């Protein structure tokens, strides 16, 4: 519903007119598996000393 | 507020507060953002206005 | 033209980067191969600043 003209009818133009719009994510690329199962790898590192 | 009352009553406690104060009167700004756009106003240059 | 005309130009037509990725998930989907698309502005020599 954001507002990104005013047709001059009254009319509003609005972003669900000329986009799509949804809750996605940053990066869909990389993936994960754990015995053939996805899962989502967290790769722990050993402070120093 | 009912854990409060809770510790309150029983529990061997003697003292329980909470510093949690939702009493506090605010103004809520509600935006007609159609009304807003409708006039050839910027959201940004209102709230420097304001 | 004033000096202010020349920096307006420069400071617009020697311009940083801008890159994306052509056929990338999930726009396109089982593409064959992913390619990356770079864009530059920037100018090095006097006959480019000229």
């Amino acid at each position: 519903n954001i507002i990104l003209r005013v047709n001059e009818d009254k009319s509003f133009l609005r972003i669900k007119d000329v986009a799509k719009v949804e809750i996605g994510a940053e990066q869909y690329n990389s993936t994960g598996r754990l015995n053939t199962s996805a899962a989502v790898p967290i790769i722990i590192n050993l402070q120093s000393g | 507020n009912k854990m409060l009352e809770l510790a309150r009553t029983r529990k061997e406690l003697a003292n329980v507060r909470t510093t949690l104060d939702t009493s506090f009167p605010q103004y809520k700004l509600i935006i007609d953002r159609d009304k807003m756009k409708y006039y050839n106003l910027n959201m940004q240059d209102v709230f420097n206005t304001i | 033209v004033t000096a202010n005309d020349v920096i307006n130009a420069v400071n617009d037509q020697n311009a940083q980067y801008a890159t994306g990725k052509i056929g990338e998930e999930p726009v396109v989907n089982k593409s064959p191969q992913v390619i990356s698309i770079t864009m530059q502005g920037r100018l090095q020599t006097p006959q480019e600043f000229e």
